[PDB]
């Protein structure tokens, strides 16, 4: 239809998709409509070995925003391969999955990538790089174009499914690190992950995360979101998926905007586990509203803009 | 068929305590509630705070189609103090009835039942004494404040039959000077089930004294976000099951005290 | 008294100052309130030459924030010399005044920093290193430690006032960039200056701001804001004056938790004209409130925490 | 001794055409207002949307202790949108009013006022044309909207004696198809005064058709943040001095049309 979108690996009934981190592996939010609506969903991070994550207080409240510093707590390749994965294969067998992918090291990220394309309702690997490298002093993948470029190609010898990489904002210039991911054969782009931040417990006199630092996420990032999607987008080639901030079918006409080409929507679910399906459900009205025809048109007019 | 989300309608609401407002709200929600200690997920009513509060269910009245929270307010910069300017009539928007709460279906008219409450853990213990009243059996009920200041809930609980109820204060302004934990510790029977919800540290001396209960049930809190079990932010350590993660949203609020450490 | 705070150059009653660019040169907000009951003010930058800044549209809203993209515009140095100063060191005599400088190139820094600390009122220099280098690229003076170290070397050389350099966030790591400028001389530093922001229009499918992108600020960057000042207080020992999304006395307080001296008030300026007064006086009661005797204490009890 | 902010009150809130709310506020701010053309700056009942919402103040009544708005509301996710769930009794946050306004002191009954509005620049010309009445002048007032569901004040506009009223439609729904600009080419006369607020095109038409005269008092729009001078959000270049900018919040938002260019 109108919301119908075509991407590497990823034949959409509408551009909606979940966040990874915001949706576990979809268990819970199914209790409150059919994900089959959905047109996919990034799964929590999958790294090789279990994690239980950082200790509580894990999240916070911010100005339009949250805090949060899981540290990726998940129960690893096996059991997401025997478990979580199954479970959203029998149960929507036609609801393609975007397989977040993290790691410590770049052969944890390689592993993870060659077993996790197996699953059948996984279409795509959407590498984290913004995770701490203990082979580089704790450096985040995702801040050198150089090690970037290295994880992606190697994942990429051993991926049977396309491969995204999720960019972070926390750089002082993301255009070096896009532009050596596309060419080290990324066929795609997620951004963005979270940018740091830290609230004070006035009494305490200490960070309310026992982390310190936590990622913040929510309304109050999306103009820095559509700020990072707009300069990347006219130095690749290879389609975004826009996250940041997303509450609202006009909040994902306004990443089309930027160049986006699908839209995933996280923190919102937590104010409002049905915004997901409102948001598609209202797409065709509000697109009515600025004369935009069809989202795949848009995709190549924005394209053309330049 | 269950409701899930509401628009409920607060019927009325008053400071009830020092910083305490008692609301009832009406809605459908009320028909799906069942076990004490549920509780509700609460939009505050400002845009720029996009996390719920949780919150848990003191009473309800399935013909009245109410239920009654009691929650404790912050400065004039919490979400919660925006919640008390809500006035009869408004609207609150409410998920619920969440968790697993505290179970009475195995309490029979033989058991002794104690009840151990602290501070704002006292609001789901009232409609815990007031379904086990129903069953006939006989219950000591100790709460505990920081103060007179900040006592709740006593002519309810007062007014139920088979109860015992005693009273402390840390200050000593109303009741019992000290803790909670002190009135436990005079404690001269065989408890066959202990039901306790409130501060870390009473919830932890309550479970030393009674580490070898079975039926010993203790409502955790946490920091939430999603408040269903989807993002992970309130993990408590499994005891029983080193390498396992118990979600204090979804797994409690209530659990065995074998399944929790301190 | 309590709020009392002492820095170099600064003998403030109370530590709230209006941050730069949202205050003007005071002419406007006096006519709201006393400005004697501030601490200090942060004028709008000065430049060596008059600009009239960008194009419009110039501003537009963010959820719990804003953008901005004026340009810095200003009347130059001798309108300012000759004009704005006076008009506040005439009105208002005893309150000392923050001249926050700006340029394109060094030697403009220099000439400015050379002579606005000549006005008497003029008590610190605040030195604006987010601009465009026109000698390095378009290369923010602030996003290179070198750079950085010798545009405050060079100025240093000239002040007749303290200087204190105002940090940007849009960096990978500020930590080189806060350590290179307190060895080249810096008395103190102020943080943050906006993050990056877009919005689009959804009809004419174009960024709002004729500048395309624009500065991000209020509530919305206090997180972020936290994070960096409290990074930076654990790796040099100058004092911080702390801003981004202050609001509240809470705020203010938070930013002590994080390391800083005084805090400076921009956007909440513009929804309350009496945000910075209001501030002033329910400092005492949130101090009570929090147990807090005096703000210098809690300085040396945080810098002590450590 | 000027209140400069206020919270006043809503006295009624109505749709009174497509998308369009007209409010009256009841306060002391009323009292301070005099010249027409000055404005209000709204802060909208959402904590995530800092920005007030300027707009023009279309009358008022100082014994009432009222004034009068006419505003435009944007979609579910617009502040106005917000502002227009606002009910009777409400409090709204105003600082105001506003800005420089239309200039009626020189005017005087001999002279032939002409007045030109569009769209939502409609509503300042009513307290306009409400203070020429006094001055037993004789005033032309053509008014332009995009359709009849976006027509305001036509029957208050009608009930002004020394006044000629047309209204032009751009679909042709109501009075004259077309747009102002064409009943303005029409005039016949020799005026000695322009007041006129609306869409950029059609200001600068009028500022064409009118260049040679010099009381022609042109009411701009621009994005504000703060209201009153100091953040220099709403420049427009000064057509009489270039190198000097005009700020629309504090020199305006009424401008003599010799200073400005289109
Ligand atoms: C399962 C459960 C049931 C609860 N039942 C009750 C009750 O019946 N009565 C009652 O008064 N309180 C109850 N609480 C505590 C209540 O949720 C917090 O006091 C409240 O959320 C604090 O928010 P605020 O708006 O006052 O402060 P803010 O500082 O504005 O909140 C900031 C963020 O921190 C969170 N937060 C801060 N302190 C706490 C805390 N102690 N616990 C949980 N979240 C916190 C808030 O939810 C919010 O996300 C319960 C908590 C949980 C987890
Ligand atoms: C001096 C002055 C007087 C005005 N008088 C009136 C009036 O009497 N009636 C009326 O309907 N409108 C008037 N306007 C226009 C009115 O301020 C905008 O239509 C309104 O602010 C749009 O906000 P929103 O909440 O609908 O949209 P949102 O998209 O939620 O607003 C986003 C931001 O953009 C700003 N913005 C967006 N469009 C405009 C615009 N066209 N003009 C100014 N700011 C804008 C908003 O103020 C806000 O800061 C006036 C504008 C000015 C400058
Ligand atoms: C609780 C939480 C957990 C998250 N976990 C992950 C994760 O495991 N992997 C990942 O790549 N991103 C993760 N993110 C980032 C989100 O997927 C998204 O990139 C970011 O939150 C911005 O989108 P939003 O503002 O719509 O939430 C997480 C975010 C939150 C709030
Ligand atoms: C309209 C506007 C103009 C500004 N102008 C300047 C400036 O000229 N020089 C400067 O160093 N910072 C400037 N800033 C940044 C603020 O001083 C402050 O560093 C930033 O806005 C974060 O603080 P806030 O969130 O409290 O506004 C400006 C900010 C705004 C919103
Ligand atoms: S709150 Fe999200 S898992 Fe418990
Ligand atoms: S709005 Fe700030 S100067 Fe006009
Ligand atoms: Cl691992
Ligand atoms: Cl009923
Ligand atoms: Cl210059
Ligand atoms: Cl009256």
């Amino acid at each position: 239809n109108r919301l119908s979108v075509k991407l590497p690996g990823l034949d959409l009934k509408n551009p909606i998709i979940p966040a990874s981190g915001c949706f576990g592996f979809g268990e819970e939010y199914a209790k409150y409509y059919d994900l089959n609506k959905l047109g996919s969903i990034m799964v929590k991070a999958t790294t090789l070995h279990p994690r239980f994550g950082n200790p509580t207080p894990r999240v916070a409240e911010t100005a339009s925003g949250m805090l949060n510093a899981d540290g990726l707590q998940n129960p690893g390749l096996e059991v997401i391969m025997a478990e979580k994965l199954p479970w959203l294969n029998e149960n929507f067998p036609d609801l393609p999955i975007i397989a977040n992918v993290a790691g410590s090291e770049e052969d944890d990220y390689v592993a993870v990538c060659a077993k996790i394309g197996d699953a059948p309702n996984v279409k795509v690997i959407e590498l984290n790089i913004s995770c701490p490298n203990v082979k580089h002093g704790g450096q985040a993948f995702g801040t050198d174009p150089d090690v970037a470029a290295a994880l992606v190609k190697a994942c990429k010898a051993v991926s049977k499914v396309p491969l995204y990489v999720k960019l972070s904002p926390n750089v002082t210039d993301i255009v070096p690190i896009a532009k050596a991911v596309e060419a080290a054969g990324a066929d795609g782009l997620t951004m963005i992950n979270t940018l740091m931040g830290v609230r004070f417990d006035l009494k305490t006199r200490k960070p309310v995360l026992a982390n310190i630092t936590g990622g913040l996420s929510g309304p109050a990032i999306k103009p820095v979101a559509l700020k990072l999607i707009h300069q990347v987008a006219q130095v690749v080639d290879i389609p975004i998926i826009g996250m940041g901030g997303v509450e609202s079918a006009q909040d994902v006409l306004e990443m089309y905007m930027a160049g986006a080409s699908a839209v995933a929507v996280g923190t919102a679910n937590f104010a409002d586990p049905f915004v997901c399906p409102k948001i598609i459900e209202k797409l065709p009205e509000v697109m009515d509203q600025y004369g935009i025809d069809s989202l795949e048109n848009l995709i190549q007019e924005v394209k053309n803009s330049k | 068929m269950p409701k899930l989300q509401e628009m409920m309608t607060i019927v009325s609401q008053r400071e009830v305590a020092s910083n305490i407002f008692e609301m009832v709200l009406k809605g459908e929600l009320v028909e799906e509630m069942d076990l004490p200690g549920q509780f509700l997920h609460l939009a505050v009513p400002n845009a720029s705070m996009l996390l719920r509060r949780p919150i848990s269910i003191s009473s309800w009245d399935k013909v009245a189609k109410t239920c009654t929270i009691l929650y404790r307010i912050g400065d004039e910069t919490s979400g919660t103090y925006e919640i008390s300017k809500l006035q009869s009539g408004a609207k609150i928007d409410v998920m619920g009835p969440l968790g697993n709460g505290f179970p009475v279906d195995e309490v029979v008219s033989t058991d002794k039942i104690l009840i151990v409450g602290g501070g704002i853990g006292v609001p789901p213990l009232y409609e815990l004494a007031k379904q086990l009243e129903e069953k006939n059996c006989q219950m000591t009920i100790l709460l505990g404040f920081a103060s007179e200041k900040v006592k709740i809930l006593e002519k309810e609980f007062a007014e139920l039959k088979n109860v015992s109820l005693k009273i402390a204060t840390d200050d000593g302004s109303y009741g019992t000077k000290g803790h909670v934990g002190m009135l436990m510790e005079e404690i001269d029977f065989e408890v066959d089930a202990l039901y306790t919800c409130g501060a870390p540290a009473m919830l932890k001396a309550v479970a030393k004294k009674y580490e070898q209960l079975e039926r010993l049930y203790i409502s955790m809190e946490s920091r939430m976000a999603c408040g269903i079990g989807a993002c992970y932010a309130c993990v408590e350590h499994d005891k029983e099951d080193e390498n396992h993660a118990l979600k204090v949203c979804e797994d409690g609020p209530v659990f065995l005290g074998k399944q929790l450490l301190l």
